[PDB]
């Protein structure tokens, strides 16, 4: 575990993250340098979930009781894409292929455990 | 002064400090050999110590070639990764070819593992321990180099895409070790397909060896530097033979029932037990696998446990 | 004071404010002549340069000590790998190994001309500082108590004291021969300042050389300091040479001595000194030739040191047998790779080819020293051929009923030729020198007969057998068969007899053992030398006997073959 160092992800839901991340980053600063390219889309606040999904993906949570990775559920990703995606595509920004939502576990499975609201 | 002219003092040294890492490598190799043969009649019944004593694998069987190879590859891999990591100054790793442009839209870089360092040390120690001049020692040397270059050849260019917003348009690449699993599978195949050496009946008269010998093994050394070399046929692994360190097949776990078990593993119970005459005895108890997990909303991940029945049989 | 230190690829001087080499280990100087000598432990050499030249190259393994004698003009060195100390003239000539026994890993060496003493250290399990005479007299261990990894031995000629450091105990001691004061590899002195080099600081630490106070630093960043000395004329006090005008009448080496005229006449390696005590014999009179797989070497049997000077020969690939004719002084050896026989002198000069043609497995060669002929056997082609010593007039002398022939020998004064055979039925045979009267002398209890010796003096023949691992003795006709020794026998066996001893090769062909042909005493003569194949002990001077062939080749146009019943001429 390490401590969240990226501004946008402080107080996103967890204070502890691991490295390397799902994006294969050395330091938290490296993951922040990449997630910062979304800052426009963040300021627009095109989706409330976008910040949580992108922060669970670039600096995933690190827990001292659960040592298996914990990704956001597929619905959170599909919701951030549903809300944010139309503007970015309309301006030529594809939902990033690493961020694809069919690559994530779905909520409601003890085997596929994820983070979401009920 | 770890890296010095190495003639008088300090230099010519630096052999004991590495022996631990080398032993760890050979242990990883032995564990992988045990993995590759987990459900076969020969299941890599080898210790780390034994590959120095040569006791328990003096049989120039198909499986000893693989054992030699996989242990040389394990030692080389482990010491190459020790060197490559910073535990030993990263040895400034494979700095050659770094920075150049390797293709359209990607460049070399990162810290490529200094494989030639690991190979150098592994040769220095492992081939030293391979004492004797007989044909079997040449076979073992062959299989050793076979595993060292199996570890080397398996190195692959791994990359990280550092383009705009993460696009793989531009990316930095380095040369990384492969997964130890793929090397284990490779040596598994090499064991399944090891081959016996010359086995020549004529053997040019060598009662006195000053002129005889030292040429026989010379002609028996045209063997694939990837392939493992063995001379004797492999014994029957159904049977116990305490002279060879073979503990027999009785009492060995096999896999009978299994959702996703290899036909090899599913047949393993008949092959080790039923094909060898022994009977199949079971175990009352059952295993457990976490289940009923309830990832609380936000911040907390909490997962409950479940219980399930494992399957296996014992050639009792 | 200038400070000269062996870097490793460099040699350079420091003050009070040559490159391109691989692992320099030693350095010294002769200030009067402006000379600088250095040792390379990797190059296995000692060279010289003035203020490059080869000085000692003829065979080091790890030479760590090197000191130039300015009064007797001699160079002393120690080789830590080969465990031996050698001396030579100032230009490299007349090289002499002073010590070799009871030496572990001889490192640093030092000499004391005015006193006529040398000194050196041992870095073995029993590290020590020991001195001896500059002529290798009376090896004496001086310091043995409490030292480990000792280095930087230094003598103070100004105060008759001996200093040293301890690269393991981080001390610098001083003594003289006995009394020892403690004050770190090599060290030197200049005026007031004792400078040392710290195994773990890579800097030139400095202190007072009388007291020690002032542990100053002279030069930092010096990573490799294998040695340090003071380069000064005042570092080599003048005295007259007791040898005087011309080596004090010594024909060869005039070495400093502690006793008597303070000079001692010496002779180069192997050669013996005549009753004169001033005139050497003309070289060593013996040659015990040894055919290894890739070299050819000689061992004198006159002196107990048994030192194998390597012959300076090119392209030896699979030598087997060697021998030497004393009458003309020609050495003939065979090469299983070149598939040929070569000639040459003890020096190795005048190397010539004798036979190049139809040879496969030439398992036997024989010099005729009376009639001046040459016989050889070929296990490949299964025939005994004969030429002259020139190598011309080659003639097939025996071909039928001989299979896998190996050792061949001749008795010119009687007229008999005995050889061994393998193949379908192994045997030891004897014939007259023209192949006539081919008769089998030993028939049974033979497997793979490997070697045959003749005792010309006492009418005896000796043989050994690869398959039966036995060496047997027998009379040259009226049998008296007896197995002299029971031991494993190398396929290719260097076997020879001369005098009261018998020379043979061990199973691994790594060593030559001897057995006292008379008694039974077995002493291993040469060891640790693999791929031994063949041997012929011989007296380079002494030539015993003659036969009618000895006059005008017995009137034969080619081969003079002597029978006991007469003599027959032969043709190519």
């Amino acid at each position: 575990c390490q401590e969240i160092t990226v501004p946008l992800c402080k107080g996103i839901g967890y204070n502890y993250t691991y490295m390397p991340n799902q994006f294969n980053h050395d330091t938290q600063d490296e993951a922040g340098l990449e997630v910062h390219q979304f800052w426009p889309l963040v300021e627009i606040q095109c989706s409330p979930d976008l910040k949580f999904f992108l922060c669970s993906m670039y600096t995933p949570i690190c827990l001292e009781d659960y040592k298996k990775p914990l990704p956001p559920c597929r619905s959170v990703c599909e919701r951030a894409k549903a809300g944010c995606a139309p503007l970015m595509r309309q301006y030529g920004f594809a939902w990033p292929d690493r961020m694809r939502c069919d690559r994530l576990p779905e909520q409601g499975n003890p085997d596929t455990l994820c983070m979401d609201a009920a | 002064a770890w890296s010095v002219n190495n003639f008088l003092m300090t230099g010519p040294k630096a052999y004991l400090t590495y022996s631990a890492s080398v032993a760890v490598g050979a242990q990883n190799g032995i564990e992988e050999c045990k993995y590759q043969f987990a459900w076969e009649r020969w299941n890599c019944p080898e210790s780390t110590l034994q590959l120095a004593t040569h006791n328990g694998l003096r049989s120039a069987t198909r499986e000893t070639s693989f054992v030699h190879a996989i242990s040389s590859a394990g030692v080389m891999y482990t010491l190459t990764r020790n060197c490559s990591m910073g535990d030993f100054d990263n040895c400034g790793c494979d700095d050659s070819r770094n920075g150049r442009i390797g293709g359209r839209g990607w460049v070399w870089g990162g810290c490529s593992d200094n494989a030639e360092f690991g190979e150098r040390i592994s040769k220095l120690f492992v081939d030293g321990l391979e004492t004797g001049q007989d044909a079997r020692a040449l076979m073992n040397l062959h299989n050793n180099e076979a595993g060292r270059l199996a570890v080397k050849e398996t190195m692959k260019r791994t990359c990280k895409c550092h383009g705009i917003s993460g696009s793989c348009s531009i990316q930095t690449c380095w040369l990384q070790l492969a997964e130890f699993r793929d090397i284990g599978n490779h040596l598994k195949i090499k064991h399944d397909q090891a081959l016996k050496l010359e086995m020549d009946k004529r053997k040019m008269p060598s009662t006195n060896s000053v002129n005889s010998r030292r040429a026989i093994a010379d002609a028996f050394s045209s063997v694939a530097g990837s392939e493992l070399i063995f001379l004797e046929d492999s014994p029957d692994y159904c049977l116990k033979n305490i002279s060879l360190g073979l503990q027999g097949t009785e009492g060995r776990e096999c896999l009978q029932s299994g959702k996703n078990l290899s036909q090899w593993e599913r047949r393993s119970c008949k092959r080790l037990c039923t094909d060898c005459g022994l009977r199949v005895e079971e175990k009352k108890t059952e295993i457990i696998s976490s289940c009923n997990c309830k990832f609380h909303w936000c911040c907390t991940v909490k997962c409950e446990q479940c219980k399930q029945v494992v399957i296996k049989h014992f050639c009792a | 004071p200038l400070l000269l230190y062996a870097n490793r690829r460099d040699l350079r001087l420091v003050d009070a404010t040559v490159g391109g080499l691989e692992d320099a280990a030693a350095v010294d100087f002769v200030f009067s002549h402006g000379l600088i000598y250095w040792s390379d432990v990797s190059e296995e050499a000692i060279k010289r340069t003035e203020f490059v030249q080869n000085v000692v190259v003829s065979g080091l393994l790890s030479p760590d000590g090197l000191a130039c004698d300015w009064l007797g003009e001699k160079l002393y060195w120690t080789d830590s790998e080969t465990n031996r100390i050698e001396v030579s003239n100032l230009d490299g000539s007349l090289r002499k190994v002073l010590f070799w026994q009871e030496l572990d890993q001889p490192r640093a060496i030092a000499l004391d001309p005015s006193s006529g003493f040398m000194y050196w250290t041992d870095w073995g399990e029993v590290p020590k500082i020991e001195r001896a005479g500059m002529d290798g007299s009376s090896r004496f261990i001086i310091i043995n108590s409490e030292i480990y990894w000792p280095n930087g031995l230094t003598l103070d000629y100004e105060e008759q004291k001996l200093y040293w450091a301890d690269a393991k105990l981080n001390f610098i001691h001083k003594s003289n021969l006995d009394g020892t004061n403690r004050q770190p590899f090599a060290l030197t002195l200049f005026e007031d300042i004792l400078y040392w080099t710290d195994w773990s600081t890579h800097s030139i630490l400095a202190c007072n050389k009388y007291t020690g106070e002032g542990l100053r630093e002279i030069h930092s960043d010096i990573f490799s300091p294998m040695d340090i000395h003071a380069f000064s004329q005042q570092r080599q006090p003048n005295a007259t040479n007791p040898c005087g005008i011309d080596n004090g009448g010594c024909s060869h080496l005039c070495l400093m001595s502690p006793v008597k005229p303070f000079y001692q006449c010496a002779c180069p390696t192997g050669v013996k000194l005549l009753e004169n005590g001033k005139t050497c014999k003309d070289g060593a009179t013996e040659l015990l030739l040894l055919a290894r797989r890739t070299d050819l070497r000689r061992i004198s049997l006159d002196t107990p040191d048994f030192t194998d000077i390597v012959l300076q020969l090119e392209d030896i690939r699979h030598a087997i047998a060697i021998d030497y004719d004393p009458v003309e002084g020609y050495i003939y050896w065979t090469d299983d790779e070149v598939r040929a026989i070569r000639r040459s002198f003890i020096d190795g000069s005048g190397s010539q080819f004798v036979v190049t043609a139809q040879i496969a497995h030439p398992d036997g060669i024989a010099v005729d020293w009376v009639a001046r002929n040459l016989y050889w056997t070929d296990t490949g082609t299964d025939r005994i051929e004969v030429t002259r010593l020139n190598g011309t007039m080659r003639k097939i002398l025996i071909s039928e009923d001989l299979e896998e022939p190996r050792a061949i020998v001749l008795d010119p004064m009687v007229g008999y030729m005995y050889w061994t055979d393998w193949g379908e039925i192994p045997k030891i045979e004897r014939a007259a020198l023209d192949g006539s009267d081919r008769v089998v002398l030993v028939n049974t209890s033979l497997g793979w007969p490997n070697g045959l010796a003749l005792d010309y003096d006492e009418g005896k023949i000796y043989w050994g057998d690869a398959k039966t691992d036995k060496i047997e003795v027998m009379n040259t006709d009226g049998t008296g068969r007896r197995v002299l020794v029971e031991d494993k026998i190398p396929h290719i066996f260097g076997f020879t007899l001369l005098g009261d001893y018998v020379y043979w090769t061990d199973w691994q062909r790594r060593s030559i053992e001897r057995v006292h042909k008379r008694s039974a005493e077995r002493e291993v003569i040469i060891d640790q030398l693999p791929d031994l194949m063949g041997l012929k002990a011989t007296n380079v001077h002494r030539v015993i006997g003659s036969n009618p062939c000895a006059e005008e080749n017995g009137g034969c146009s080619h081969l003079c073959l002597y029978r006991p019943q007469g003599l027959r001429c032969a043709c190519p």
